[PDB]
RNA sequence: CGGAGCCAGCGAGUCUAACCUUGGCCGAGAGGUCUUGGUAAUCUUGUGAAACUCCGUCGUGCUGGGGAUAGAGCAUUGUAAUUAUUGCUCUUCAACGAGGAAUUCCUAGUAAGCGCAAGUCAUCAGCUUGCGUUGAUUACGUCCCUGCCCUUUGUACACACCGC
């Protein structure tokens, strides 16, 4: 395609939800580092949030990463649906849970 | 001890002649009747310790692996060693190892050889005396190496040893001295005239005492491959020794030598 | 399960006929499955 | 609490109130049946704790019918649970609801090496 | 870091008599993925020359 | 990994029962609903299998290889699934960087890779058998090892002495 080309402006590591994530990755592939989050919820987190995913994590802008931890505290209501999470039908409190990576 | 001791007799009854008939059992015994011998014989042939050939107008005896460990372990009557038999741990190529107690109750390991009528028997004879023998040179060397019992005729009885192999040991604290000692060991080997070529991980076994005095040893069971210095292939043997310790401690333990370590060239100047 | 002389080793299980090895080949002269090749 | 529900509300519940609040498993095992017999169980396990003294702890029962999904009916009950040879003799709680009786009793003893 | 790599890709490519996906990633300059994307933009601007192309290998030549 | 192309054959199928199922709707799927065809070279079936072909994502990093282990729920057969029968969804992502002493099988569509069908089948295979797709290297020599025999005949010391 276009060699698009960046004038440094982007962060090796970036940090997100209390864990390090490697900013050259894609963004999948970078936000399936933390725990409580693999491949196709990072995938379908970020699709949700609109994301370019064939971007890599250091071309990503913080206000994106708002998206994805809002997406993060509120998976079911941004139309993920209960099959998609971790914990659903709980027995403590009978909700769907996505247990996140350094809450477990 | 009067069975044990007829028993003994028809074992002397076996290093005579070649496949014994019935009458020189009935007469090396010399026992009284027709009852003790071949009612004796009969015992053994059931439990498979004896079988019939009968090569025409001759009868005759054919002893097969069984009935001679019970000899074996009179023998090792004699010699104060093991009351209790049979804990299957590895059956290798030549030879059966099993986990086995005395009378004092210290668990030990019975090699049996099984490498027929007097071959068989007499190849393994020889296999566990030549092994008793190496592991007699070893110990006398000094190598640290499990301490041998007794070599019950074909049976090699020893010591357990609280080791496990190193393809299961992730790696130690002191990991340059650990690289340190595998190169002096084979230095160790030149030193003695000799090349173990399967210096692989599946051969060295450490013994763990404590975590804090640090004070434990190694195992090495290397025996149907130490060839010595002289011979046509060592160079490449003993590089193979090195270079296996290298590549396992750059895979495994992710140490590369700062040392050169030693060649065979290095080594011709030592024993 | 042998339904005909109570012999469960080596039912020949398929198609319910449930003839054990050694009677089927006693019976293998009366269906037709015969030696050709 | 078994859906986030109260426990005093949970043990007036019916079985089929229950396979309302239940997951799969226990769904569908109800929806296909139950025998006659565990009625009249229950029924002997209702009288012995009708047989229980107050501010105690009620008459044990002995079961073996170790596939049944504690219901919250049974809560509270002394059962002794039978393992293939012996009687054990646990309190249902709150915290057992949804399992099988069988989870509740072990069948062999312990394989010790070192 | 966008004007000390990308102009070394346009001083190379006129120098190596070969261009493939793999005989330009070695420049230790790129990542394998990018440099595909460098190939095809070559090819539009015609430094890179097309010889056959292949989903996993494409042969080219410079100008 | 994500799309696309979509290539076979051996089988096998229901009665006084619930077999093989085409199609249509619902469901992320598992699956469910409603029927229809076939007792069979007819319907399932042209079994549109897998490996394969092409194009994009990846970029050598225990990695986007691996999938062991574990959590959560949802469905199917079975009276009964707990030490989970099994299927589906998300998550947890372990040893394992081409493997020792030693070991097995093999000469053309054979090996090897691949899946499918039939029996075990109430549910699943990593069990067994046949089928078809793609399709090497290298012998066509030997008794040197391993043995297996086939023989030739030096012979029984025809049982001798002893030291013991």
């Amino acid at each position: 395609s276009l060699v698009v080309q960046e004038q440094g402006s982007f962060q090796h590591i970036l940090r997100l939800l209390n864990t390090n994530v490697d900013g050259n990755i894609k963004i999948v592939y970078a936000l399936t580092t933390i725990k409580g989050v693999g491949r196709r919820y990072s995938n379908l987190v970020c699709k949700k949030a609109d994301v370019d995913l064939h971007k890599r994590a250091g071309e990503l802008t913080q206000e994106e990463l708002e998206r994805i931890v809002q997406i993060m505290q509120n998976p079911t209501h941004y139309k993920i649906p209960a099959w998609f999470l971790n914990r659903q039908n709980d027995i403590t409190d009978g909700k769907d849970y996505h247990t996140l990576a350094n809450n477990v | 001890t009067d069975d044990f001791r007829v028993l003994q007799a028809v074992e002397q009854g076996s290093r005579s002649h070649e496949v014994v008939p019935t009458p020189l059992i009935h007469q090396i015994s010399g026992m009284r009747s027709q009852s003790g011998t071949n009612r004796a014989i009969s015992d053994l042939a059931k439990l498979s310790l004896i079988s019939k050939m009968r090569n025409v107008k001759y009868d005759g005896y054919r002893l097969t692996y069984n009935g001679i460990d019970y000899l074996a372990l009179k023998t090792m009557l004699n010699r104060d060693t093991v009351y209790s038999v049979g804990n299957t741990i590895g059956v290798g190529k030549e030879s059966d190892i099993y986990k086995v107690s005395d009378k004092n109750g210290n668990p030990r390991v019975m090699k049996i050889h099984r490498l027929q009528g007097a071959n068989w028997m007499h190849l393994s004879r020889l296999a566990a005396n030549k092994e008793y023998q190496f592991m007699s040179m070893l110990y006398s060397k000094g190598f640290k190496v499990p301490e041998p019992f007794d070599n019950s005729r074909h049976i090699v009885v020893m010591e357990l040893i609280e080791g496990y192999p190193m393809r299961r040991l992730r790696k130690h604290k002191n990991i340059p001295k650990l690289y340190s000692d595998l190169m002096c060991f084979i230095v160790d080997l030149a030193n003695s005239g000799l090349i173990h070529c399967d210096f692989n991980e599946f051969n060295i076994m450490i013994k763990d005492k404590l975590e804090d005095e640090n004070d434990c040893g190694f195992v090495v069971i290397d025996f149907p491959q130490c060839i010595s210095i002289q011979h046509q292939d060592a160079d490449y043997y003993f590089q193979r020794d090195v270079d296996c310790i290298r590549r396992f401690f750059k895979k495994k333990l992710k140490y590369e030598p700062k040392p050169d370590s030693s060649m065979l060239d290095t080594e011709g100047f030592g024993d | 399960q042998c339904r005909v002389c109570s012999s469960h080793t080596g039912l020949i299980r398929k198609y319910g006929l449930n003839i054990c090895r050694q009677c089927f080949r006693e019976k293998a002269n009366d269906i037709g499955f015969n030696k050709f090749r | 609490s078994y859906r986030g529900v109260d426990l005093e509300k949970l043990l007036e519940m019916s079985t089929e109130d229950f396979v309302k609040l239940a997951p799969a498993r226990v769904r569908r095992r109800f929806a296909r049946g139950m025998t006659s017999k565990p009625a009249g169980f229950m029924k002997k396990l209702r009288a012995a704790k009708l047989a229980a003294p107050e501010n105690e702890k009620p008459a044990p029962v002995r079961t073996h019918m170790r596939n049944m999904i504690i219901v919250p009916e049974m809560i509270g009950s002394v059962v002794g649970i039978y393992n293939g040879k012996a009687f054990n003799q646990v309190e249902i709680r709150p915290e057992m609801l949804g399992h099988y009786l069988g989870e509740f009793s072990i069948t062999y003893t312990p394989v010790r090496h070192g | 870091l966008d004007q000390e790599k990308y102009d070394r890709i346009l001083k190379e490519v006129p120098t190596y008599r070969y261009v493939s996906v793999s005989v330009l990633v070695d420049r230790l300059k790129i990542g394998g993925s990018l440099a595909r994307i460098a190939l095809r933009h070559l090819e539009k601007e015609g430094i890179i020359k097309p010889i056959s192309k292949h989903s996993k290998q494409a042969i080219y030549t410079r100008a």
